[PDB]
């Protein structure tokens, strides 16, 4: 194994910049927080499509359309102990980030 | 304090404690809890306050400053030592700060506080909810957890000491070149989409003009458009940007001459009409009575009624049959907008035919009435007019079935009997 | 500095299952693969909406609603050098996964 | 080979070469080409072989064999060595493989291929584009990238050695009980939603049922839905699963039957018709004269034509005025459908009105005949039919005006007279 630097190198950027997409979204989605404290990071955020269609500018639901969530690989570190040496593994999560909606798909004979 | 100089975190506290930085946007973990061999320094609560982070006097974030609260917990058993964590999460985004805090063994006392340290800070977009968590490492205690909500550049500390909450499309109206004008006081290098609409109530959607834009600019507007709901929707050319909707025309004059003006009736079935109007105004509507000569059509209330009528929506008409010389008027606020006699083309133009209104009096009599420029004259008659001199034959001609029935009741009836025999 | 394994700990889960999202969706995204040989994972996939409004059933854009990425903050490793002693740091990058169709802010007087 | 065992890495190699897995989904880095201290291992290009990986006989991946080609590249100056890092990257997963190769100082030949390696194998999705990076730790040179694509659920090999491509909903139908039934052979624990659409060409929605249902189940259909463009949509309830499209009833007879039963006239304005119809089939349609005897209704053609008229679109009248006996009547096929006389209400009924077509010859005259049901017959005729007997009396009512004109042209004409004075 090799030296892992405690600093995290930052990007400083902050486009970060629209507000509640999750609820303005035509495919909104909720959110659900897992949470483990030998996990960097140890909140993990999971979406989850509110609804299989879309909601429509009635508020209600179409069928004609389907919600579908977009999942990133993430790493995360994973703490372990074995006494005194204590050492760091990489782990992939899979993360729901948000929902998109989609044209289903129209198999025909 | 609310403005701080340029990005350089900072951490101070308590009298006679010893405080040092180590965030390199550090690698926070709180692992589990295990126990406290003796005395521990323990974060007692929370607090924030909310600052603003100046790197150019241009660029400026909100900044959140955060501060943690000491206590002596543990064992009881020279000065005493720990390092705390601060994680601050506000979607998508995360850092984490690791302090070094020393504490003197004087105040070192088991059951009350020791002090506090408190660190500038963490920048945060606007109206972003905010997590805030504080553990020391090693975890001996429960974590520390704190839900805030940041303000919206609506709040008079943002919007008051922040430049970046106006990017607004500011617009002003010139209706003084016989036109109506709109100017756009915007940078000249501002990229901004630009949306005029008829602002419909049930059905909102009416778009009529669209563009793409680099302002500052001044739009003209054609004697069409002048209408009450005529509204703007404004937004900068960038992903997600916020919309401004103003309607200046709820309330000019020229705006519902226009909309009056622009109203048409239409006809679809024999006993069923449409209004068409590019705004959607409260008026209501009921069928007239033409003469040939003219303008002079009188309402037919009684024995009908003002029925309300909506824009973009079918009145159904109460009559048996149309008549070349039955209009509909339509009337707003009580004063006549639209006269349009809709079966002038199908049946028309104008007949000379006679409308009479008899009225079935008590044991079913019937007894008949002429409707004339100047009012009503029941038949038989001594006058002069034109009805009263001939009122025996127009009994004669509608005994014999030769008027038209127009409307049946119980108790009231209209016809209408042609005149081109006597002339 | 503490040890990091060389190993990656997996889910093992296959819980991926939609296919060309970023086409299918009324919200549609390009890709963008950027490399770097001495960053894990080299290839950084960044997706950037197509369009500013959605497309409607007949494939022309709608203004009335605009098309926002979906951000999250994900890390990565970078390797560094520093002769014999190469050491390892986390870096955080914002990648944009996708988009979806919100509706636009409406502030008004 | 096309099935492998349980889901254990496996990597094997050439005669003589040797070669010890490392794969722990491993951190693999390429980083920058450093200069070859004398002779190195490197890889010459890279193939696929597709593959399939059963860990229970159910549970199935499609899974992709790779394999890297061996040479001595470098400096040229006792047996070589190498780690060969597999990086395979699938939107949106990846998963990295070390290989250790040695290979004995009797292969050693600096310009030739030394022996390859295989590796079984990286798991992918159906229809997943997938790159493959391959590069040696340290890396000497390029790295050795390929771009491929797996094969959807249909095509042999996927669907014959796949066990999880059979999920459909399969339908079958059952007009056996006077009615129409849908069988859903699915399995007991399927969660499924079902539509049911009218599907029109342009503009296709026109939904009639929705359901969310757990099957397998059997469904009746109603008279009133057996139309061509009935067509049926199933997908499972599972996110973007992916939906059957199918039209069972574009040539069932009683579909036609119902759809035409269905279909409806129904008149706009006096010039301005149209046809109300569950699904768009092509038809023509001409105006027709009824007599007041009953169904013998004779076609205008001529001087009319059968012009196209579409489902859900207005057609215009070329008539100057309407009539009671004017009917329309509908064609499909040239076959007579629809007979609906649509002025039966509003002018109606049916006028004991002769109908005539005048024909302006040279030097403009004008010779009238009477459309009769027994074709048409020249005014004035010597015949005992009704109206010959009584044709100079037809000649007398027209050129005083008595009859009304329905049809204006440059060479004809067509009137219609009433006949109640003689009877």
């Amino acid at each position: 194994s090799m030296k892992l630097d405690i600093g995290i190198i930052n990007e400083n950027q902050r486009v970060s910049m629209s507000r509640n997409i999750e609820s303005r979204s035509t495919s909104p989605w909720n959110y659900t927080v897992t949470w483990d404290p030998n996990r960097y990071p140890s909140e993990v955020v999971q979406a989850q499509c509110r609804n299989l269609g879309c909601i429509n500018a009635q508020g209600k639901e179409d069928i004609s359309m389907n919600s579908v969530p977009i999942q990133q690989e993430t790493l995360v570190v994973r703490r372990k102990h074995q006494g005194c040496s204590v050492s760091f593994q990489l782990e992939k999560v899979l993360v729901t980030v948000g929902c998109t909606c989609v044209t289903p798909v129209i198999h025909h004979v | 304090l609310e403005r701080l100089v340029g990005p350089q975190d900072a951490t101070h506290c308590s009298p006679g404690l010893s405080c040092r930085l180590w965030d390199s946007d550090i690698l926070c973990l709180p692992g589990d809890i295990v126990p406290a061999p003796g005395p521990v320094l323990a974060p007692t609560h929370l607090q924030t306050e909310l600052v603003l982070r100046c790197q150019k006097e241009t660029d400026c974030d909100l900044c959140l400053r955060v501060a943690v609260h000491l206590a002596v917990h543990g064992h009881w058993e020279a000065s005493l030592q720990a390092q705390v964590v601060l994680s601050f999460q506000a979607y998508p985004t995360a850092r984490c700060v690791l302090l070094e805090v020393q504490v003197p063994a004087a105040l070192v006392q088991f059951g009350q506080s020791v002090g506090s340290v408190v660190y500038d800070c963490f920048e945060a977009a606007l109206g972003s909810e905010v997590r805030i968590w504080s553990y020391t490492q090693p975890r001996y205690e429960k974590e520390l957890q704190h839900t805030q909500q940041l303000p919206d550049c609506r709040g008079l500390e943002v919007w008051n000491s922040i430049p970046s909450c106006w990017a607004l499309p500011w617009l002003q109206v010139s209706a003084d070149g016989d036109n109506v004008h709109l100017v756009l006081q915007v940078s000249e290098e501002q990229h901004f989409g630009l949306s005029l609409y008829w602002n419909q109530v049930q059905g909102p959607p009416k778009p009529r003009w669209h563009k793409n834009l680099t302002g500052p600019q001044i739009i003209t507007l054609q004697h069409t458009d002048l209408v009450p709901c005529l509204c703007i929707q404004v937004w900068p050319l960038e992903p997600d940007s916020v919309r401004t909707n103003i309607c200046p025309f709820r309330e000019d004059p020229r705006a519902h001459q226009n909309l009056w003006q622009a109203a048409r009736l239409r006809l679809l079935t024999l006993q069923s009409w449409l209004l068409d109007a590019p705004c959607s105004l409260p008026a209501e509507a009921a069928l007239c009575w033409r003469a040939p000569g003219g303008d002079p059509c009188q309402p037919l209330v009684p024995p009908l009624s003002w029925e309300q009528v909506t824009v973009d929506k079918v009145l159904e008409f109460p009559l048996l049959k149309g008549h070349p010389n039955l209009c509909v008027q339509v009337q707003s606020s009580e004063k006549l907008q639209l006269q349009e006699c809709l079966w002038a083309d199908s049946l028309g133009p104008l007949k000379d035919d006679v409308l009479l209104l008899e009225t079935r009096g008590p044991q079913d009599q019937r007894s008949l009435c002429a409707l004339e420029p100047s009012g009503c004259t029941s038949l038989p008659s001594k006058a002069s007019t034109r009805a009263a001199r001939l009122g025996e034959y127009l009994l004669q001609d509608l005994q014999s079935g030769q008027c038209l029935q127009l409307w049946d009741d119980d108790l009231g009836a209209l016809w209408a009997c042609p005149m081109d025999k006597y002339i």
